[PDB]
RNA sequence: AGGAGUGGAGCCUGCGGCUUAAUUUGACUCAACACGGGAAACCUCACCCGGCCCGGACACGGACAGGAUUGACAGAUUGAUAGCUCUUUCUCGAUUCCGUGGGUGGUGGUGCAUGGCCGUUCUUAGUUGGUGGAGCGAUUUGUCUGGUUAAUUCCGAUAACGAACGAGACUCUGGCAUGCUAACUAGUUACGCGACCGGUCGGCGUAACUUCUUAGAGGGACAAGUGGCGUUCAGCCACCCGAGAUUGAGCAAUAACAGGUCUGUGAUGCCCUUAGAUGUCCGGGGCUGCACGCGCGCUACACUGACUGGCUCAGCGUGUGCCUACCCUACGCCGGCAGGCGCGGGUAACCCGUUGAACCCCAUUCGUGAUGGGGAUCGGGGAUUGCAAUUAUUCCCCAUGAACGAGGAAUUCCCAGUAAGUGCGGGUCAUAAGCUUGCGUUGAUUAAGUCCCUGCCCUUUGUACACACCGCCCGU
């Protein structure tokens, strides 16, 4: 899997924070212009969020060498079947009305 | 802006080229008014493709 | 995946002459008159 | 539609795994039962790190892992 | 940042490629027709024109904003400087964009490959175009790939007026056996002013005014209140 | 009855079988062979002297505190500041350790499964319905005797009429405006100073709506005028007048190739390789050698062949801080100028730049010619500064002679600003070129024809061919 630990907990922590993100296809790139500037090295942080949409339960739109993920209800639901945190931490969905 | 490519996707066929062309067109006015008066007349919704540029000397 | 149907106006136009000319000639007449 | 061809030598190779002893001497040993284990020779007195740098001994030019640290003086 | 003009047209012109595909490949089930991009004083707008705009809004402009925020993460907008909106094309018949995928998604929805693209030509023509046609090339069933081609009305082929007068559009549709590819092209109707189709005429076309009409009897004798 | 440029006289690459290890994957007549934009030291290299890091959702065998992965030049591996000397063991202490598997997919196979794109048939004029005529029918007419055209382009004829593509029109591009639109970035100035014994004098001096330059709105050419030929039709030829009496190109029918591309692509169906997923490891001798076994190339023959930074001369374009800290360079470093050091300009009609070691020309000179007149391996003076260069980067010259003055059968390209000579940009890229793609500059000899060769198209004709003459077929 080529994955560590730490940082995977880092990286679940900032995909809770985060949740709907774009994200270029890359495995051993540490600087991807979009995506630096959180406090780790961006090679794990980048693959890490690739690797956590990527299991193979949660679904993608990609081209042009560039991952868009939207949260649909699969994401909320896998978030509850595998972290099994609840959205009381509120996301960045809850808003603009 | 010129650009000579290959037709083919592949090495195979005669040689035959693309000849792909930009042709970038500019204009300069220069007038004497108080900014006002061009924030003014910047204003007549420029229609799309056309980049306007304003600047003091 | 999934495939593409065919009519028999189609399948006859395209086995007239082929293997299965027999057939596609068999349901195009069925088509046309089968009641 | 070619490799290296790199398949006539070593047909057929054995694991490369080490059966290290697993009762630690080089690194801990204290044959004293006490709490206090202690080297005979000055210990280094840096402070870069814990109190309880564990250093081992061999016949010369150890190697340690991070620096290759050498007993010297100075 | 400062770039040269040449570099920031090229740039303007891939933002605008890569934009499209992108959406292309999001929205193609929404009927997506193309895109227009407008750069303005603080206001950079994102006109999506399709065919059906209940899902590209979705439920409470949802699908708007995640294209929004998606845009802006993707491309470097500063937060809140794009505003992409979505409306409707009035004449859906003369776009091949849109007619490649109402064929692509009538031919994996379940029918008759003829029927299909015959139904297509049909609603082409009644829009008001002067002609069409539709070639669908791949596996047709069997091993060899077949080829037909449907063309109803005139179009041409070469010279100048076809950037203009025909619009064309290649889409591929994957099927359980293969891939099939379907080619659109519609020649536009002329139309002065409206933009329906192109404002010039056929160049080979010679227009006649016709003289004013004189209906004058031996003796002129005019009729007067 | 024509020639010009010679694959052998002035710079290498692609491909086809073998030295233990090299002639490193697709494509093989036109329609493969500097083609894959394919100029590969690493990286996309994969015939390289030996290999290490990783692989796992679905059914799995060895069911967890070391079961060792990448950092020591010294007393070594056939290279290898990776550690494999049988050794080595504080640096995340969940990188998970060997097993054909659908793999957070393979530049793995199949282009005889496909899409898209491209090449070609085919650079030539060719192709097709509807209704009507002919035929039992396949089919045919329309789509033609003839003239004309580059053209199925027109005139005309006419059991066809009315149409649709292609050709043409069209788009870009040149060639011309003492007219227009007007420019503190290049180009004027006599209410001018930087001048004496009534000739305008360059960092600065720029209320002429501009001629040189830029680019737009238009103009302009139509076989328009005249003469001749021709059904006096379509047209053709010639000649004044004209900037010009068809400048380049681009686009480009129908029907097809089992044409090339699965190694351009999350464009793809099906099926399958290694546990070094072409996941990575600036780890690691894969070429470029010389029987022309082949193909593309690097290729001017004496006054004309060559030197007064010599008063002719370029134009097409490129150029930098989001992974471009690998941009174009002026000026001063003075071993003799590109140049390793400084200091500035330019995101550009602004700086390089009126384009930083220039052509053709000019008494270094040959009143003829193996000399001064042109480069025969091949050594230096300072080195553009590149993990190597040699096993492709890198710059003037001393006269020791190069078959030193038209070239085996076999052949390629070409009709005017053309061939050829000549250099300069772009792509590739680090300045990376003997490649290609463009641009200028000097600048012709031949021809205004033909169907002899090679082929194409329009008709008639023969056919025992239809896999269509690379056909069919006859006899021991």
């Amino acid at each position: 899997m080529l994955m560590p630990k730490k940082n995977r907990i880092a990286i679940y922590e900032l995909l809770f924070k985060e949740g709907v993100m774009v994200a270029k296809k890359d495995v051993h790139m540490p600087k991807h212009p979009e995506l630096a500037d959180k406090n780790v090295p961006n090679l794990h942080v980048m693959k890490a969020m690739q690797s956590l949409k990527s299991r193979g339960y949660v679904k993608e739109q990609f081209a042009w060498r560039h991952f868009y993920w939207y949260l649909t209800n699969e994401g909320i639901q896998y978030l509850r079947d595998y972290l099994h945190l609840p959205p009381e931490i509120v996301p960045a969905t809850l808003r603009r009305s | 802006l010129r650009i000579t490519t290959r037709k083919t996707p592949c090495g195979e066929g005669s040689k035959t080229w693309d000849r792909f062309q930009m042709r970038i067109h500019k204009r300069l006015i220069d007038l004497h008014s108080p900014s006002e008066i061009v924030k003014q007349i910047t204003s007549i919704s420029i229609e799309p493709g056309v980049e306007v540029e304003v600047t003091i000397a | 995946g999934t495939d593409l149907v065919t009519d028999p106006f189609e399948d006859f136009e395209f086995n007239c002459n082929t293997k299965y000319s027999g057939g596609v000639t068999r349901n195009l007449m069925r088509e046309l008159n089968g009641g | 539609k070619k490799r290296k061809k790199k398949s006539y030598t070593t047909p057929k190779k054995n694991k490369h795994k080490r059966k290290k002893v697993k009762l630690a001497v080089l690194k801990y040993y204290k044959v004293d039962e006490n709490g206090k284990i202690s080297r005979l020779r000055r210990e280094c007195p840096s402070d870069e790190c814990g109190a309880g740098v564990f250093m081992a001994s061999h016949f010369d030019r150890h190697y340690c892992g991070k620096c290759c640290l050498t007993y010297c003086f100075n | 940042v400062q770039i040269s003009k040449k570099r920031k047209f090229v740039a303007d012109g891939i933002f605008k490629a890569e934009l499209n595909e992108f959406l292309t490949r999001e929205l193609a089930e929404d009927g997506y027709s193309g895109v227009e991009v407008r750069v303005t004083p603080t206001r950079t707008e994102i006109i999506i024109l399709a065919t059906r705009t209940q899902n590209v809004l979705g439920e409470k402009g949802r699908r708007i904003r995640e294209l929004t925020a998606v845009v802006q993460k993707r491309f470097g907008f500063p937060e809140g400087s794009v505003e992409l909106y979505a409306e409707k094309v009035a004449t859906r018949g003369l776009c091949a964009i849109a007619q490649a995928e109402s064929l692509r998604y009538k031919l994996l929805g379940g029918l008759a490959v003829r029927r299909a693209c015959y139904g297509v030509l049909r609603f082409i023509m009644e829009s008001g175009a002067k002609g069409c046609e539709v070639v669908v090339s791949g596996k047709l069933r069997g091993q060899r790939a077949k080829s037909m081609k449907f063309v109803d009305g005139l179009m041409i082929h070469s010279g100048d007026p076809v950037n203009y007068y025909v619009d064309t559009a290649v889409r591929h549709v994957l099927l359980r056996q293969g891939v099939l590819g379907i080619k659109v092209k519609i020649m536009l109707p002329w139309d002065p002013t409206g933009k329906i189709g192109p404002k010039k005429p056929l160049p080979d076309h010679v227009s006649i005014v016709e003289p004013k009409d004189e209906i004058l009897p031996t003796t002129p004798i005019s009729e007067q209140k």
